């Protein structure tokens, strides 16, 4: 039944939760980016 | 003349059900 009204109101169930997903891996992008930087250059240079 | 004679005679010469099919939709289902 959840579903159904869901559906008559054009209500997304998910579009928190894909764009929860869809913004955990745009912040392991930067953090990807982030560590490239602390792994050049060091913990005591980078503080 | 006619005239009188037919006249003597009496014989003379929207989305409403847009919203409406929604709603069976969600009793359909």
């Amino acid at each position: 039944q959840l579903e159904v009204l869901a559906r008559y109101l054009q209500v997304d169930l998910n579009k928190g939760a894909k764009s929860f997903i869809k913004e955990k891996e745009a912040s392991a992008v930067l953090q990807k980016e982030l560590d490239l930087w602390e792994a050049e250059h060091g913990e005591f240079y980078a503080k | 003349i006619a005239q009188k004679y037919a006249s003597s005679a009496g014989i003379s010469l929207a989305a409403l059900d847009a919203l409406t099919a929604e709603n069976k939709k969600l009793a359909k289902q």
